[PDB]
């Protein structure tokens, strides 16, 4: 059918049942400090 | 101002033909025009589309029967009596009478009607189908941070048409062509750290639903096509110069069936 | 107070019309305006509105044949019959005869009927599709605390017209005019902390979704200039002037096709 | 008590008029007031409104009609003829005839019928279109605790009238006029502490959505306007004292087109 | 016991009528009363209640034309006939005729019908809208545990009566008036510890939705005063007075237009 | 056992009338019962309840037009006459003649048909509005574990009532009586701990939702009354002995008007 | 650019047939081409399909009559007569009829009716049912961090074709063939980490839904199949060439019976 | 490539008939096949497919009358008249008269009609009830890690068939057969890890619903069986060789009586 | 309308998403020990 | 449109997804101890 | 289309699942202490 | 009636509201360390 | 379709499922201390 | 029925109801350090 197009992040993207795992996603990817 | 409401985007052009169109009018000219007649290309598909769309829009348009027509009157092949809304034309000829049926209308501006010309054949026909979704797929890989994907759906729309000879009710020929309507969309977002607590969250998307009145409109010049040298092949409506039978496009289509 | 109703917010112009108008209003004049007669340009798109809108919220509107008779009565080319809502203006007609068929009505506001002018062609024609979505969307990039993102889509609505000859029944010309309404928005939001514990947060957004009305009133005048185009081409309408056949406008929608 | 039902806020005073009925009302006298004969402006804007309204509840009213009718009174210019609810003003001289054709009612109270009062023109028309959120909009910035934003958005309403002369049945003049109804809402709330455990929050709201019915009732004393415009221009109903042709408002609407 | 079912809670008094009530009922008293005719003061608005209620539940009742015959009647300027359920009534003349058309019903018991009293103009109408929160709002603050708020929304509802003479067929006064149904709300909430482990939490709360169909017959009202001044002012039914000419209701809703 | 269907509750007594009905049967009796004829009390509310009831359970019954016939028969005032299922006593009286117009009949059932006793006025009405939540309210507060709440909504119901004369068709009285129906609801409900882990929780509730169709019946007969008092005031069935004008029940309904 | 609408992916060819085409068209040709009648092969199946897809799309498209004649011209056994939409053929005949009953056309352009010719049988059928997961399936395996599964379903389409004579109206043959649309997905997902903070996901779909349009075809070839091996075997239309009795294909459809 | 709509996965056979068929078939030849009439085996069932199933998706199919037919006709024993769609067959037979009723067809194909075949006997009928989960039920073992499952639920659908002899009106014979759909479900999934951080998942399912076509198919094919040992049994269609009486077939469906 | 009475506790009262809040309001009640 | 009128709290109020922040808003308000 | 306006907040303005934020986004504020 | 058969697993199977209770179902039977 | 705009704040915004990851994305963000 | 395909992933496949667990089921399986 249509593919009505929407963004995957919560943030300029409306879905936002979506944050939690976004974020989480970067965090446990985060590898720098200080 | 805040309050105007929205200014015009494009040009509103003629309707984007596919490549069936410019290989539709370029087609060997016949003897003569046949006077066709074209009432209902109905919507026998019976298929309305999913969520979130609303329960009643009808899968693929009630178009046809104004598709058909353009599609005929495009090849110099046929000239489509109305024979659609023609409750219409035989009201406007019932008030052309009872206008001049006194004689008292000025003699420049009175309308000679002739009488409703009739045509040789009648082209019937279908959108015998819409299948939604006949094939998807779609890939989609995100290394760290950086991601990408990719969809894609096929939905398959087929239309039947049918010259059935007015004269002796029977019918001629009969093709059913298909068309896939590609509705495909491609994302590409990074939501990677690029500093200590400095978050590049960036996302690109696009989507080509292709559109299904455009589709529908290529599948029907296709089988018009196809009913041309369906007639050329046997019997009817013979080409003006009878060289032009290995045309190279009566070549590509007959070699399509 | 606070129980008052809202005061009125803008000036209730005329409606905004596009290029094509002021591109449709100076054509070269004709030697005769032609009475034409416009029945019903139906919705046969068959499309509603999907969520949130209401399931019987018509895609396009029904407003065609109310917009084509501007159209038509814009260009000095065609003086529009009214043919739509026939029914009330017999009834009035009745009435006028049942109220001055004993003679005894006032001398001065007695009303000639002539008898109801019929026209020498009907431009019948169809909204042949509005596709949603045909094309969407949209970047967004959001660096630490800013962001901005915009969307846009493709709402793509074809409009088609067949003059019919009356007379004949027969149909001169058919044009398929697209237009591809164009909706779009932009947002920007800031969400960074500027201080210990002092949260900036900020969003300014903006959304335009141009109205179908106005693209469908685009398409249509965009296809009266090429239904004039295609009967000043052959046989019909001839212009008063023929040194302006090359005129400006009549080769900018001439080569379109 | 708890149980008397709610006492009455506001008066119910006359419908606000926006500036266009200001505007209408002080036109330049006519010759004579012209009979004129609304049947039915319809509804073809084919909208329903959204959720969380009810599925049926349409965009713009089926007022029209019964708008236009208060239009055209208003204005010194038009007479206008019932023609709507024909059918009850025959049924009640149907009731008058066979109350009367004894001649035993009382010689004062009887009702001398004339014949239905016929208008010279007749004053079709449509809702062409009500779009939703042609623009919508609205910033939103909060500090530290204290916040505020605001949103707004246009719904487009176009209105088309066509005065069609009875006689000949074709069509003298056909006006759009737009209208962008203008809906916002304006919020202010405090969410920070004060003190160490003293949390002061607060919310000040309002919103103003601009009623449908008023804007259409501007959209179409306007197009009553370019109706008076469009007629004295050519040949219809020529004002009493031709020097004010250039009227401060007969000069504003006229050049608007 | 637990089984009965609930006991009445109030006395079914008349319907609470607001200011323009008392305000209509004390005008000055014509000539004559008029007999009028009001057939049907349909619902044009079409407008359905939002979510919770059904989408079926209309937001204005059907009521008019039971309302509108009330305030004819309080007045005591109208007579109104009924017309509306007139098949009824008609029913039942046939049933009186089929009963005494021997004869032989007692010579007590036997109604003399005369004949349907018929009236000399007709009061149409129309409820031409109503819009559901054209202005809503509200502001609530809530300091440490204690917290107070409050909203209200305003219905606007617009009703149009027309006075049509049914000798001519023409109208002779058209009123607009609108009201703007209130329906507020407020609460207070306690929800702060008073002692270490001693939750107090309480909450008042208290709701008005002022009644849609009082506000239309406050409309009602109000319009039935607009009509006798129009008719008063120009032609029609004059007063038994002329002396009261400038009474003081009769300056008030003079005013008002 | 556990598959016997359930036992009845409580007894089918007659429907419990509210002080209104006890206050209308007692009133004088007039010179003679009139006959009268009621047609349908329509709901013309036009309002559907909201969720969680279904969309077609109307909010107000149809019953009417069976509620005011039992109201009428209740005053020793008026002798109803059916009119209501009409169609159904003619086929039966259809059947009765077909069935005795042979005299074959034995002689001591047959039917001796009069002729439709026909009543000298006829009682039209409406149930002229429903409105829901027309003030809604209610407080709750909660110590330390132990909370107590309350709500309480009104639903205000008015009815119209017009004595129609059938003779010459026009309308005698008319009265609009209101009643709110009160909807409460009471709970208490106790959840602290009383021990180290010993919680005691425990709830009572309560709620009662005054029946519509008996606040409906309760506003038939107060509009009933109202009529009779109508009546009674200027020219109507005036009473069996005038001493009795100033009744202590015929002077309450006198004073709330 | 952005706004131009979607180019056209696949070029339009002609509906893609199963084997059973390629197995029906190489039929051995019979003495002579019968004339044969298909009115309606309606949708009996009462199938709708699920959610999303909206409530009223029917499962199996009402297709079948345009398909079935499709599958009847192409074996060279049945001439197919119209007899669907035979109301237009019947229209255009009237109309060829009142265009040439003046003897006035054209002596080139006249269309010589003869009559409707009329088919010695007539195929009537259904589509007996449309069981949806007749039988699913899937298995599905997902090691450390790469996964691979897989899902499947049938949905059982039945046709029921009868070929009554249409002399004695009594069936001659009665053939019900079933086909299973098969609808299969695959899906290969990778989630594991590959470093200490680089997750790699990955996955990559795909899907076949089998077009319902397509297996309704090829059942109705192999009915039309199965009606001529019945009708071979017995007493109708029998083969030019009786050596071909034993056909490689008539051998096939024999045994599968 | 990925455009090119999916290629079909299984053969088009006959439709997979249940034992009962191949037990129906092989019935003894009575002395000569009967001419039966079977009109509509209409859905009497009033059972709807539950969630996500559309909501108009009837239960069983309307396919009944042409699975009926196919039972029938299929047993060496009846011959079935159309009678279903017969309006169909009474309009070819109107159209074959119109075209040689003036002897003008080509003496080859030239239909002789004789009359419409009337049968002796009807076999009325109805689908009685389609009851679903009449008995669900389902176990399902899961130890470490490794789990299993199994579901099932009856379907119970019922039909009725009724011989009512044509002549004089009443009911010869009415059997009632029942049959248990049959959908189950199992499952079977592996969740443990297998070593320090492999988590090892992976799931094989199956299900199959039993398709209600077959079913009903099944059902009517045994009905038929029943009627035929219905009128063996007492006076009607004896059979050709009376040694048979006692055939396996027909003591089998004897004795489940 | 009419009021369709229903406990608020989710033991014997159905509305489960009431549990999180009402237990908690009495844990943080509790002024027992021992 | 009507305003149906419904409690905040929880509690004798209905809406349950509301108490996880009522009694959060309340702990940390709470200035007592012991 | 109409602007149903709505509170922000859970308290006296419904809407609950908004709760756990808004408190939050005030403790994750609040820069007083004793 | 039909039995639209569905995965059980939130991966490859779509329900992602069981994905808390199955990886919760297989760390509390995690046998192994090291 | 129309693209129906709405802020992605919970606050002044109102859809509140997105207000558990806007401020946890500025915790995480949070660079600043004292 | 038509299987309309959808990825699993919440990421480029929206259905966000998967993140927790999907995340949850990498943490769990990384046997990776430093």
């Amino acid at each position: 059918g249509t593919m009505t197009f929407q963004f995957r992040n919560p943030n300029f993207g409306g879905n936002p049942n979506n944050g939690a795992f976004l974020l989480n996603s970067a965090q446990a990817q985060n590898s720098y400090k200080d | 101002c805040l309050t105007a409401p929205p200014k015009e985007a494009a040009r509103p052009t003629l309707m984007p033909r596919a490549q069936s169109y410019k290989d539709l009018t370029h087609l060997p000219a016949p003897t003569g025009k046949i006077f066709v007649s074209v009432y209902n290309i109905q919507d026998e598909t019976g298929q309305f589309k999913p969520y979130p769309a609303s329960n009643f829009s009808t899968a693929v348009p009630q178009s046809a029967t104004a598709m058909l027509v353009t599609a005929l009157k495009d090849s110099r092949w046929f000239i489509p009596l109305e024979r659609q809304g023609l409750q219409n034309l035989l009201n406007e000829r019932k008030i052309i009478r009872a206008a001049q049926e006194n004689g008292t209308v000025a003699i420049n501006n009175r309308i000679p009607l002739q009488s409703l010309t009739a045509a040789n054949i009648m082209v019937e026909g279908s959108i015998i189908g819409y299948e939604s979704n006949v094939k998807s797929g779609g890939v989609g890989a995100r290394y760290f941070g950086i991601g990408a994907d990719t969809q894609y759906q096929l939905d398959q729309i087929a239309v039947n048409l049918r010259v059935v000879n007015v004269s002796t009710g029977e019918i001629l020929s009969s093709v059913n062509t298909s068309k896939t309507i590609l509705s495909y969309e491609v994302q590409a977002g990074v939501f990677r750290f690029i500093d200590y607590q400095r978050l590049l969250e960036g996302e690109v998307g696009y989507t080509s639903n292709e559109p299904v009145m455009l589709c529908l409109m290529s599948a029907i010049e296709t089988g018009v096509i196809f009913l041309i040298n369906d007639g050329i092949d046997r019997g009817l409506w013979d080409l003006q110069n009878k060289a032009e039978r290995q045309n190279d496009i009566l070549v590509k289509y007959r070699h399509m069936s």
